[PDB]
């Protein structure tokens, strides 16, 4: 073999940057007690 | 007979979705209507079931298991009920949707039945069942290995009439969509490779059918590539988007 | 107005019923702010439970928070609708009641329900890795951990919905996972978790815990005997990098990683694409000497590629972990060897790790062998 260095690939596994999820919105439209007119719930239906 | 019921199906389609309501009175006894009817007024009386089911849709599950048992009680090798049953099994799938496959497994022996032997003139009722099979989408998914080879057997039979061919390359395609497929592609293209040699007509469909299904399968296919490029070139089969799809996949762009 | 209100960095969950027309109302006064901005779109993340025209599910047997629940509980209604499948006949005495009483909790890994999330993290991360490109895979499960676990999770809800005609969706598209063949793992994953309940509440048996993660191992040996040839990579390295987390199968682990960065220098490059490294780096920290022939031969192979990591090897003090190593004599002369190599290369032209290695003594401790 030649005495010569094994050129070094172009790592780029190393992550561009660290997101953070700092605060979060639960805007919850459930309208508990009452039934959207657009859909016809079944007596049964789903309610948990 | 004729007129009371013809009555009601307008009442439900006047009313809407309000004809929920009325769903305990009517079911109870239609089905034992139903059940006591004979000769003509049977047929009809599946046909009108029909039209209520379509309006009635997913509320109409507590009286699903009732409904299949008088299908499978009355279901016979009668071509007139099988076409009426078949138009009724259709407007079921609507309805349930993702819940059809609970009932499914008992209609299926009425189904293989009907492949086995169908004297239907061109076998039409075999056409016609395949066009409901296209339906029943992903219900499909823990029967396909009962249901499939009997439509294999369907396209590579060359008494067969062509248009009945025509048919089950067709549903292969549909149920390609949205079924997978992985496992029972040999079981498929070694019929269709036999399919190009035997009949030119059949090479379009069949083509379009087999490029779905290297569009399902993905690299899985690599495996039948040279078998299938022999039977291409003895006959010339030059398909735009097939050509395409196996270029694709050799070359490993993914897109 | 809604997207004008939020700012740039957001992700959205639409659950409704006809929530493609969102997105793809979304994307369109995403393109009408891109054609004003001429004279924030692959930053907004978008999930929605259903395509425009499909409609949610009215099955009592299902919560109507179906999709949040996916996104939120994966493993609570993963095991309520794996009691609905037909795979139930094959388990009978598994009703739901066992599944409310399912002892343990979603931390502890040597519980049942700590098990199932541990498995369920596996497989889910591992189908990305083999099914999305490289790029998109550490976009979504590589940058934040929450967007991690939603994707995960999502994964999920599109097997279940789809029993159900309904059609997740996704901003960056996906392509269909459902058919997947590490699916049918997770079904035997489950099947052996929850096969022992009946005996874990009743008789009040140990939970043994399951084989899948020792199985898993042996699949990545047995890919490793005939794996010279640059073939599909083995499907199982992000399990393995799951199996690091415990110390029951450490040991196993970190040999079949060491034999597979021996295959050449291309699959340590791939081992660093996955991100092994900071799991790697956290293990220096511990004391059982019996890891540190391990440690020494890993890290040896990544620091021959990647010489900048030597940065990183200073900060968390890692450096004292190998001098120690190369200051026991009944350590053998070919582990010893490499920690040298090791040396070599963090003080390679680099003045903070000469300053660092310096007041570790070094030039003495060379001397000595």
């Amino acid at each position: 073999e030649k005495i010569e260095g094994s050129k070094s690939l172009a790592q780029s596994w190393r992550m561009k940057d660290r997101m953070k999820t700092v605060s979060v919105a639960l805007v919850l439209c459930l309208n508990v007690g009452v039934d959207p007119p657009d859909v016809v719930k079944t007596t049964p239906c789903a309610r948990l | 007979h004729t007129m009371v019921v013809q009555a009601i199906t307008f009442i439900f389609k006047s009313l809407g979705l309000k004809c929920v309501q009325f769903l305990p009175q009517v079911m109870p006894t239609f089905l034992n209507v139903i059940r006591v009817c004979d000769g003509a007024i049977r047929e009809f009386l599946f046909q009108q079931l029909g039209m209520l089911v379509s309006f009635v849709k997913s509320h109409i599950r507590p009286y699903m298991d009732e409904i299949v048992t008088l299908m499978r009680e009355f279901w016979v090798m009668n071509t007139s009920i099988q076409s009426t049953i078949i138009l009724l099994i259709e407007q079921i799938v609507v309805a349930l949707g993702g819940e059809f496959k609970l009932y499914l497994p008992q209609l299926i022996p009425h189904m293989l039945r009907v492949f086995m032997h169908d004297n239907s003139p061109g076998r039409i009722v075999s056409i016609k069942l395949l066009a409901a099979i296209q339906l029943f989408g992903a219900n499909l998914d823990d029967y396909l290995h009962l249901l499939l080879p009997p439509i294999v057997k369907l396209f590579d039979a060359p008494e067969a009439p062509l248009p009945s061919r025509k048919a089950a390359l067709e549903t292969v395609d549909r149920l390609t969509e949205s079924l997978d497929f992985t496992d029972y592609a040999s079981r498929i293209i070694h019929p269709i490779v036999r399919t190009l040699d035997q009949s030119p007509e059949l090479r379009s469909t069949a083509m379009d059918t087999l490029s779905s299904l290297v569009f399902q399968l993905g690299k899985k296919y690599q495996i039948f590539i040279p078998m299938v490029n022999k039977v291409l070139v003895r006959h010339r089969i030059n398909h735009q988007r097939y050509d395409v799809l196996i270029c694709r996949i050799v070359k490993g762009y993914t897109l | 107005d809604l997207q004008t209100w939020m700012g740039s960095p957001s992700i959205f969950v639409y659950d409704c019923s006809n929530a493609g027309l969102i997105v793809k109302s979304f994307k369109q006064f995403a393109l009408q702010r891109e054609q004003e901005l001429e004279v924030s779109m692959k930053n907004c993340i978008q999930l929605a439970a259903c395509e425009a025209t499909e409609l949610l599910p009215m099955i009592p047997d299902l919560p109507a928070d179906l999709f949040t629940s996916c996104l939120t509980t994966p493993i609570k209604i993963a095991l309520r609708w794996f009691c609905m499948q037909k795979c139930v006949s094959l388990v009978p005495g598994v009703t739901l009641d066992l599944i409310e009483k399912i002892p343990g909790r979603l931390n502890d890994r040597r519980t049942p329900l700590g098990e199932l999330n541990w498995i369920f993290t596996a497989i889910t991360d591992t189908i990305a890795w083999n099914v999305l490109p490289r790029d998109l895979f550490q976009k979504l499960f590589r940058q934040d951990l929450l967007v991690a676990s939603l994707f995960r999770n999502f994964l999920l809800a599109e097997r279940i919905m789809r029993s159900y005609n309904c059609t997740p969706v996704s901003s960056p598209r996906l392509p269909p996972t459902y058919m997947h063949a590490m699916w049918q793992a997770w079904d035997l994953a489950v099947d052996i978790c929850l096969s022992q309940l009946p005996t874990i509440i009743e008789e009040g048996t140990a939970f043994r815990h399951s084989p899948f993660f020792a199985e898993q191992l042996t699949a990545f040996q047995v890919w490793l005997t005939m794996g010279v040839e640059n073939r599909n990579p083995p499907e199982q390295l992000p399990i393995v990098l799951q199996v690091l987390l415990s110390q029951v199968h450490r040991l196993r682990a970190l040999d079949l990683l060491g034999r597979f960065l021996d295959l050449g220098p291309w699959a340590v490059s791939l081992a660093l694409s996955v991100g092994i490294f900071p799991y790697v780096l956290k293990l220096l920290q511990s004391s059982a000497r019996e890891l540190r022939p391990l440690l020494v031969f890993i890290w040896a192979k990544i620091l021959a590629v990647d010489s900048s990591c030597q940065a990183d090897l200073v900060k968390d003090n890692g450096h004292k972990y190998f001098l120690s190593v190369l200051a026991d004599p009944y350590m053998p002369a070919e582990h010893r060897t490499m920690t040298a190599f090791i040396l070599a290369v963090i003080v390679n032209s680099y003045h903070t790790g000469q300053e660092a290695c310096l007041q570790g003594n070094l030039i003495a401790i060379c001397l000595e062998q």
